[PDB]
């Protein structure tokens, strides 16, 4: 959810 | 622009062209960098982005 969060954004 | 051989010229562009994209890199995962823009009204935690 972090690398999610933080790549996408 | 003598002194310098032309090659550590071009050397340099690239070395620091990767060096920050290492840092856009390393700043996107990081922990506190997200600075909720003027917390003097902490009213809620928004959560921003830098560098």
């Amino acid at each position: 959810s972090a690398m999610v969060e933080e790549l996408r954004m | 622009l003598n002194p310098l051989s032309p090659d550590i010229w071009m050397y340099v562009l690239l070395a620091c062209l990767g060096v920050s994209c290492v840092l856009f890199v390393i700043a996107r995962f990081s922990p506190y960098e997200w600075y909720n823009p003027h917390p003097c009204n902490p009213d809620s935690d928004v959560v921003e982005n830098n560098f």
